[PDB]
RNA sequence: AUUCUAUGAUUAGUGUGAACGAAAAUAGAGCAGCCUAUUAAAAUAAGUAAAAUGGCUUUAAAGCUGUUUGAAUAUUGUGGG
RNA sequence: CUGAAAAUUUCCAGUGUAAAAGGUAAUCGAUAAGAUAUAAUUGAAACACCUUUAUUUUUCUAUCGUAUUAUUAAACCUUAAAUUAAGGAACAAUUGUUAGAAGACAGUUUAUGCGGGGCACAGGCCCCAUAAAGAGUAAAUGGGUGUGUCUAAAA
RNA sequence: CAGUCGCGUAAGCGGGGCAUAGGAUCACAAGAUACAAAAAGGAAAGAUCUUGGAUUUUUGGAAAAGCUACGCUAGGGAUAA
């Protein structure tokens, strides 16, 4: 609750611990229906997970994978790969054509 | 005494950039009754380019006659259409005129690739205003006119 | 430049009451140096620190603070 | 000081590559090679 | 060439948008045309300072109408200027023919169409002035009034050209110091060589 | 033209698709040579092209 | 976790949450199956 | 909730090594909750949380701390973990 | 190279102190003349005017840095129940950080081997003999100027 | 054995050199593998494979100078006068 006179919230009455505390000794008496709202209710537990799901980052409603760096990079580092290797024969043929000497393009 | 290896580059937060409508709203008014033959528009890149590096010197045939481009100094300056040109026109004569030079970038070295830090546009009688991104005005008032 | 530099304070919030010449009007809010307001302004009532609850009372906000006018003349 | 240890790296960007020794005062070495990742023998130029 | 250098020269060349001749003509004009002399004589100052100094400030709010000008070397030729004022109630004519600009008189007149009707304005050794009323008058347009940024606009770069020709006469009093220092210094070698 | 823009995706692991590395080289072609150090021309027939630019 | 729903979403494991796929939907979170064709 | 005993545990983990060494949870001993505290206390917490730096502790988090600086206002998602 | 106003850029020739490139053929001259420019000349390159850049130099501003000078005009410090007193003074002093620096002080190492130990010297590996016709085989035993390398195969 | 290259008519040869003299791990650095990812999606820090930089020369691998006649303790005829 805040307060009128000074803007400060006050802490609830009884903390989130006790309030479970008489959750679960008011369900063992079948008096749950007379507590007041609180987020420690069974049926308001089970409602906001019936209600929107599961919500972590990632697998969670409308949340997607990122993927590991591994993963994310599979199709480029296989293109990459490929077009080296269409490129070989071209390669080789200016190599053993200028020779193993008067070659001058290395990677860097 | 001190060098630089660099052409100097000037803080752009507080300039006050164009669009290309309402850039050319400012410079048909100053070309009035100049023969639109005879006047025709500029456009100056700076580039954000080391002194030692290589320069540009390649060419571009435009989609409408106004060529050539070469940078001398962290700048290059050509034309880009007559005034008579409208602003379907001579936009797209510009988008062909900045990818050519990014095309020629990338296909440039990888040590210092030269990015671009402003453009300009002018006339043959006109001041040098700062270009947008941008092409509609912000004007709600104001929409495209072509005239002479 | 860095990323990290060395901490500094900027100063304190006053509002000035006696309209000091060569830093502000009467009622001017503006940051001076702690050196001053502790020693020469606050101890001769010639100005008053500006606390969150001052600021509420003569309601006015943070984004209220003024800057030192060095030309100013009675 | 007179021998160096190059890395000769397969042009087919596998990313396997070979260690030998050759003088400083020589060229590149520049050896045609088997590459076990495509396993097949292709081109294998010196790191730097 | 800073970019506040750059900005400040700008801003200033913006005066097309002021109050001096600026005004959002109506709808009922189609087009204009002109024609006078390059040199200044015989009555032909008037429309120069027309065309440089209040005409400019038409095409801003006007960006719609064509205003073209028609110049040639004889010096004697009629400094008229025709108004397409009609537009045939907005009947929105298809008035396709319509000249260029040029310096040889190539684009003179030419004959308004059936729903136009032009309002002629002779200008021969009158001032621009005269002949700006005389515009607008005729041709009735509200004036666009300006903000107050605009008025700082007027005030700071006039401001500005206080501490220009400030400066100025500054800067000129040093080079001429030593240009005439200088001279000394030569005329004392030229001294010295003669001896 | 066909065999060197074929392109085999594979369900290697992961439910990932990707093309076999052992594939990728054999594009190039069968293996046995190696691409680019076969002689493309034949001897004969640059003697006898030798002849026409002769003959010409 | 992924490896978890992944684990069950899937048919080969008659995994009970493999009703949320398609038929032509793949387990994995991340992955897609590929199409097949000339373009 | 705290406290004591055992298991977890020659474990996770740290350490060049030698060695050091948790917690969750389980079982038992006790069990008690509250602010109107069975002794009389809050108008709900600002130089505080936190950061850089020098140390402690420690697994790099959390916690303690000298120096110099320095926030926000509740699930209608503000703050800490 | 914080930014602003203004200005400055000389090999010979060249109307003359050509900053560079790009664009342009008119621009200025309140109505009468003429000055600029283009042309032509010079040069590798030719000029007004509108643009965007380059070099250098003044003032302003911004940022640092040192010295100097003042301060009941209540920082702090010293004498002083301790003051509108006197003097010093933005120093000194103290806290935190940083670098240097005295065995002044502290902890520890300074080995082992060896015809006793000290001093000296020695320490992995290779070849031959000693070695007694398999292999192995020791000594501060005899032989070695032993050894931590060389080498991509090319005009 | 598998993989794929050279030479050779062929058989076949080739996993360096006629043979016998080049030190690890840790840490660090460069590539690859897709293993695990401390709530979850990533990541970091780890693990596997390949590779480099050492008088670690007391070379199975401590970062290391002396005096004692002021000397002390535990031991030795295993060792001198
Ligand atoms: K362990
Ligand atoms: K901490
Ligand atoms: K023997
Ligand atoms: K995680
Ligand atoms: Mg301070
Ligand atoms: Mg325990
Ligand atoms: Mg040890
Ligand atoms: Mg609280
Ligand atoms: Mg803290
Ligand atoms: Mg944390
Ligand atoms: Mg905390
Ligand atoms: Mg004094
Ligand atoms: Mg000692
Ligand atoms: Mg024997
Ligand atoms: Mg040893
Ligand atoms: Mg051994
Ligand atoms: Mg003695
Ligand atoms: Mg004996």
């Amino acid at each position: 609750t805040k307060h009128p006179i000074t803007g400060k919230w006050h802490n609830p009455k009884y903390s989130l611990r006790r309030q479970a505390e008489l959750v679960k000794l008011a369900q063992e008496h079948g008096v749950e229906e007379l507590l007041p709202f609180t987020r420690k209710l069974n049926e308001e537990k089970l409602r906001k997970r019936v209600e929107l799901g599961l919500r972590v980052k990632g697998t969670g409603v409308g949340e997607k994978v990122k993927g590991h760096k591994h993963e994310r990079t599979l199709v480029a580092k296989m293109e990459k790969r490929r077009e080296a290797m269409l490129a070989m024969p071209d390669l080789i043929r200016e190599w053993k054509k200028v020779g193993k000497r008067n070659w001058t393009k290395f990677p860097k | 005494k001190k060098q630089y290896k660099f052409f100097k580059s000037w803080d752009l937060t507080g300039q006050q950039q164009f669009s290309l409508c309402d850039a050319m709203r400012y410079l048909r008014a100053v070309e009035v009754g100049q023969p639109p033959l005879s006047v025709k528009y500029e456009v100056h890149v700076k580039l954000r380019t080391k002194k030692n590096g290589p320069v540009v010197r390649d060419r571009v045939r435009l989609p409408t006659p106004v060529d050539e481009y070469r940078e001398r100094n962290g700048v290059v300056r050509m034309a880009v259409g007559q005034l008579g040109f409208t602003p379907k026109q001579l936009a797209e004569n510009i988008r062909v005129f900045m990818a050519k030079i990014k095309s020629d970038i990338g296909k440039l070295d990888d040590t210092t690739p030269k990015m671009v830090e402003e453009v300009v546009l002018s006339t043959t009688h006109g001041p040098g205003m700062s270009l947008n991104a941008e092409f509609a005005p912000t004007d709600d008032k104001i929409k495209p006119e072509d005239l002479e | 430049a860095s990323h990290r530099m060395r901490l500094q304070d900027q100063g304190v919030v006053v509002r000035l009451l006696e309209d000091i010449p060569k830093f502000g009007r009467k009622h001017a809010i503006f940051r001076i140096e702690r050196g001053r307001m502790r020693n020469e302004w606050f101890p001769k009532n010639k100005a008053e620190y500006m606390t969150p609850a001052r600021f509420q009372e003569l309601g006015l906000t943070r984004d209220a603070i003024g800057e030192v006018d060095r030309s100013f003349v009675i | 000081s007179r021998i160096i240890n190059v890395r000769l790296i397969s042009m087919a960007m596998t990313g396997y590559f070979y260690t030998f020794t050759r003088p400083r005062t020589s060229l590149p070495m520049s050896m045609l090679k088997y590459d076990p990742i495509v396993r097949r023998k292709v081109l294998f130029l010196e790191q730097k | 060439v800073g970019v506040i250098r750059r900005l400040n020269v700008v801003r200033e060349l913006l005066n097309i948008r002021a109050g001096p001749g600026a005004a959002l003509l109506p709808k009922e004009v189609t087009k204009v045309h002109m024609q006078f002399a390059h040199r200044i004589e015989e009555g032909h100052m008037g429309p120069r300072k027309f065309w440089r100094e209040n005409l400019p400030k038409l095409k801003y709010w006007n960006p719609a109408v064509p205003m073209v000008i028609n110049r040639t070397t004889d010096q004697k030729g009629p400094a008229v200027m025709t108004i397409y004022f009609r537009d045939d109630k907005d009947a929105k004519p298809s008035s396709t023919p319509f000249p260029t600009s040029s310096a040889d008189g190539s684009s003179p007149a030419p004959k308004p169409a059936q729903g136009e009707r032009i309002v002629t304005i002779d200008m021969k050794n009158r001032n621009s002035s005269v002949i700006l009323k005389e515009f607008l008058d005729k041709t009735g347009a509200v004036a666009v009034q300006p903000t107050a940024k605009d008025e700082e606009e007027f005030r700071e770069f006039e401001d500005l050209h206080r501490r220009s020709e400030i400066d100025r006469e500054r800067i000129r009093k040093m080079n001429d110091a030593k240009k005439r220092e200088k001279a000394m210094l030569a005329k004392a070698m030229s001294d010295a060589q003669s001896i | 033209l066909a065999r060197r823009g074929t392109r085999v995706l594979r369900l290697m692991n992961n439910y990932s698709y990707r093309e076999t590395n052992w594939e990728i080289g054999r594009l190039i072609g069968d293996p046995g040579s190696v691409p680019g150090t076969e002689k493309v021309g034949s001897r004969k027939a640059k003697f006898r092209a030798r002849r026409r630019r002769r003959n010409t | 976790s992924r490896w978890d729903i992944e684990y069950y979403r899937d048919p080969a494991h008659r995994g009970y949450l493999s009703h949320q796929l398609a038929p032509g939907e793949s387990p994995s979170l991340y992955f897609k199956v590929p199409t097949g064709g000339e373009k």
